[PDB]
RNA sequence: AUGUGUGCU
């Protein structure tokens, strides 16, 4: 027949997308391809690496701030940016402050076509005569690419930042048994999804089937 | 046996429930009372987690 | 191979010879003492339990065939071998709860 | 007459029909109601055989008072369902669960599926 | 836990941060590795999110059985991504997260009296 | 699990006075026309073929979502034998 | 694995990964190559399997091989029960027939 | 890096194909989802119902006959009668022979526009005198569909035989690499299809990329 | 309707 496609959207970040009736296996043969896409396919962006001012490693502590350069780090990949144009490829962020502010996402001076769908993300909390001036990259990227595998070394002795491109927070999916009447072994595909909020659940769902769609046009020109 | 009577048949349960007997009834734990599920097959089909109570394998 | 034999199941050779007629009812064989035996072969006869017993041929016609040796399957023998289930490729593991 | 659309015989269903449960197998009244031999709830098949014992019978015991006796072999070929008790030599009991398709099942490199999946906490 | 392949200390060593890291990159001493204190892939795999660590295991780079450092409700966790996906399979279960990191027990595998 | 047991069990005594309260409840509910409900404006029990759980389906579901709300109360003797009978077969269909 | 080897196929990505986590399990020799791995896997009786309703090998090398089962004397049918009113009897009122 | 589909087509039965280069496991992506496909659904053909000249029930024999009924139809299973078009619903076979001879399945009387790709399959050995009269009937049906289901009642003593439609036999897929000495990590699709004849190989395929195309169609209109 | 026997749980 004829599966109706039902959706329970809980803003911007997750949703629950629900295909039923499916023709029998058809359950998982949908769902699984997609939940590889979308964890590892669909464009976003990252922090590749940062350079700070006093800070020589990764595992260091710079006094004046409090939170370790970890930690910091680690926060610096919990931001997510957006891209106005396609031109912007790989765009830099400037960040500068002191004394007993705090640094928040917001903070990072505006560079042209770039959005900060996360401005109160905490950045650091600087004590008295806490200098902190550092600079962030970001690339287009698609999933996730461990640190030290890329490690760009935009200055000269910056930091491999783990680069946690993928939009999707999560996607989990489940085949639930429905029946229609005559028999009761009929597929149902139950579809969840977690975002960062650079996209709707649903956009990112547009995506993966598009990519999927473009996948099997490939399969047209024997040789 | 149509379609039409199928989907009565589960608007004749709903929240019903049916108990569902061992072998040899032990103690309390030997009878329990599930909600009728629309199965295929021809056997009764029974949760993992409730087979230790009244002892099924 | 003794198990079929010794417990009646299948129908063997009793003098060595070659083959007359393979029906789904009946083998004949050519003994050289110019003779040839009838043998029945029965197809649906209810077990006292409610299985069911069928002999089914198991050699061609024109084949010389030796005492001792078998001319139908019991219900449960291949070939002469004990057939009492099938040969599975069976991956043992955990599946679902399955 | 739609139920003895099978009966041939006079008196006696014919070799070879399809018998479900509720059919009539037999045809035959007392004191006139029906007191005829239909077919069990479980399940007919495929009939086979008709052995009939009339009154005129060349050398029978016949139970007494009884006439004569009608006989039914009604045959049928039963596939591996989901509830069936399946084992092997080595000692391992198990009724079947579940009858995955050929595509959902665990496979080999190799084109090739499996039949059986046997859990190993029963070893 | 494997082999402790080279060297075993982190105790208190404070050059062993950046150093006996790059010495798994070598191929000198394995990622969940007793070596002593912490392990490289406790160094080398910091997670920002609890949620983006189990992100990582579906790109192959680190098993839900391997040591790393999440950070579940705000702080550095010592633990692999499987025992932090325990804890949110439970929190996730009863809808209270509060409670469920308080329940259970992140220190020992989960067994029959677990 | 069921509607909120837990709100249920501790909503009384002992835990047989809800199973007793619920049929009774279940059984006027049914005897006396499926009217006589305390919840069917919108935050009413519902099916899946269509809504229509909102007449007839289940008698219990309805008693335990009822009770879940301060609308009914039990107790050992509340309304004489027989006017409660009558009344309650009188102000309804 | 000569046919596969011999027909133009090599080492699969999944087999690769299902050996690099048997090396850590403990079963293949570290330092063999991929189709010796295979080799040392396929002696325990022990073979590289797909998820099947995914792609995804699981992740740990499981025994595989061809037993010998036989479908015992039971059935369902020849026990199956359901009726929820029907014939009685005249000496005794308990439902049966 | 725009992926390339090469076909090594052996024959009618056999059939290989080629994907190079996907990105990152987007082999694994489409490797199984199709192969789902090609097992699952697909349009086959089966004899779904027999009638022997005397033959009453399927548990008989016949004089002259060396395999019993059962026996006999069970290799009308193991049968491949390919069609050529779609109007051909219901091709009734016709077969009668005598005489000491193995019947070949290559000795059914010949239909119009139908093809029997297996003629070598063994039917049953006659006997001196040994004679047979059936007609078997062949629909075209898709996936299992158990003979105890239909039960298409040709003649009126005709037997019903399982229907197993499904002209694809076996799938394997592989996924190697190489390709753009750029990034390392990439894919190299081979899916390996195995049919019985009725449908080449390459025409599965296709018919399997559809499916799951109207199938990615679905989450169009949500609710 | 009771006994004998076997099968499974
Ligand atoms: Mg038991």
């Amino acid at each position: 027949k004829a599966p109706v496609f039902t959706v329970r959207t809980q803003g911007r970040e997750y949703g629950e997308f629900v295909l039923e009736p499916l023709e029998r296996g058809f359950g998982v043969t949908l769902g699984n391809p997609l939940r590889r896409i979308l964890l590892s396919s669909i464009p976003g962006t990252a922090v590749t690496s940062v350079y700070i001012e006093d800070v020589l490693h990764e595992f260091s502590t710079i006094p004046g701030v409090k939170e370790d350069v970890v930690e910091i780090i680690l926060n610096l990949k919990e931001l997510v940016v957006r891209f106005l144009n396609p031109s912007l490829q790989t765009v830099t962020l400037l960040l500068k402050a002191e004394g007993p502010k705090e640094v928040k996402a917001r903070d990072f001076l505006p560079v042209a076509d770039v959005e900060i769908m996360n401005p109160d993300l905490h950045i650091a909390t600087l004590e008295e005569g806490g200098r902190l001036n550092m600079e962030v990259r970001v690339d287009r990227g698609v999933g996730y690419v461990p640190a030290e595998k890329h490690g760009i070394k935009d200055r000269i002795n910056a930091i491999p930042v783990d680069a946690v491109f993928s939009p999707v927070r999560r996607v989990a999916f489940q085949v639930e048994d429905t029946r229609l009447g005559q028999r009761t072994d009929l597929d149902k595909l139950t579809l969840r999804i977690w975002t960062d909020g650079s996209v709707t659940p649903l956009e990112a769902l547009n995506q993966a089937v598009e990519i999927l769609r473009e996948h099997l046009t490939y399969f047209s020109n024997p040789q | 046996i149509k379609d039409e009577v199928w989907d009565a048949l589960e608007e004749v349960i709903h929240g019903k429930v049916v108990l569902l007997n061992r072998a040899p009834t032990l103690h309390r734990l030997g009878i329990q009372a599930f909600q009728p599920v629309l199965v295929e097959g021809q056997s009764i089909q029974l949760h993992p987690l409730v087979c230790e109570a009244f002892n099924a394998d | 191979e003794r198990v079929v034999r010794d417990s009646l199941a299948a129908l063997y050779a009793e003098e060595d010879g070659e083959v007359a007629k393979v029906d789904g009812n009946r083998i004949v064989v050519r003994y050289e003492d110019g003779r040839l035996v009838e043998y029945p072969l029965r197809r649906f006869y209810r077990s006292n339990q409610g299985t069911a017993l069928d002999q089914r041929p198991r050699v061609v016609v024109g084949q010389r065939v030796r005492k001792g040796d078998l001319l139908a399957d019991g219900p449960a023998s291949e070939n002469g071998f004990l057939a009492l289930g099938q040969n599975v490729l069976v991956a043992i593991m955990p599946f679902d709860g399955y | 007459e739609a139920a003895l659309r099978d009966l041939d015989e006079e008196g006696v269903v014919r070799i070879g029909a399809e018998v479900k449960p509720g059919d009539i197998l037999v045809g035959r009244t007392s004191f006139v109601k029906d007191t005829s031999l239909r077919v069990p709830p479980g399940e007919g098949g495929i009939v086979v055989r008709t052995v009939r014992l009339r009154r005129g019978d060349p050398g029978v015991e016949l139970k007494p008072g009884v006439r004569e006796v009608v006989r039914v072999y009604v045959a049928q070929k039963r596939k591996l369902q989901v509830g069936d008790k399946l084992a092997n030599r080595h000692g391992n009991k198990g009724v079947v669960a579940k009858i995955l398709p050929v595509e959902d099942m665990p496979h080999l490199p190799d084109g090739t599926p499996v039949d059986v999946i046997l859990n190993p906490l029963g070893v | 836990k494997e082999k402790k392949g080279a060297g075993l200390e982190f105790a208190t060593p404070e050059e062993a941060l950046a150093a006996h890291e790059r010495g798994e990159v070598a191929l000198n001493a394995p990622i969940k590795v007793a070596g002593r204190e912490t392990s490289v892939g406790r160094l080398k795999y910091v997670f920002a999110n609890p949620d983006e660590a189990l992100l990582a295991v579906a790109h192959g780079i680190v098993d839900l059985q391997d040591v790393v450092t999440v950070r579940y409700m705000g702080k550095r966790l010592e633990t692999s991504p499987g025992r932090i996906l325990f804890a949110r399979i439970v929190a996730e279960a009863v809808e209270d997260e509060k409670v469920a990191w308080e329940l259970i027990q992140l220190d020992v595998p989960q067994e029959k009296n677990s | 699990a069921e509607p909120g047991i837990d709100k249920l069990f501790g909503m009384v005594d002992s835990k047989y006075r809800l199973t007793v309260v619920v049929a009774k409840r279940a059984q006027q509910l049914l005897r006396h026309g499926f009217k006589n409900t305390v919840l069917e404006p919108e935050e009413r029990p519902k099916m899946q073929t269509l809504e229509g759980l909102f007449d007839d389906p289940n008698a219990v579901t309805w008693a335990m979502k009822e009770l879940l709300t301060g609308r009914l109360v039990f107790g050992e003797n509340l309304v004489p034998e027989d006017r409660l009978q009558k009344e309650m077969e009188r102000l309804y269909p | 694995f000569g046919k596969r080897k011999g027909e133009g196929f090599g080492v699969d990505k999944r087999e690769v990964e299902v050996l690099r986590r048997a090396e850590k399990l403990g079963l293949v020799t570290p330092g063999k190559t991929p189709e010796e791995q295979l080799k040392e896997l396929f002696l325990q009786g022990k073979v590289v399997l797909y998820d099947g309703r995914t792609g995804e090998p699981i992740e740990g090398p499981i025994v595989v091989g061809q037993m010998f089962i036989m479908k015992l004397y039971h059935m369902v049918e020849d026990k199956m029960h359901a009726r929820s009113t029907g014939p009685y009897s005249l000496i005794t009122q308990q439902p049966l027939g």
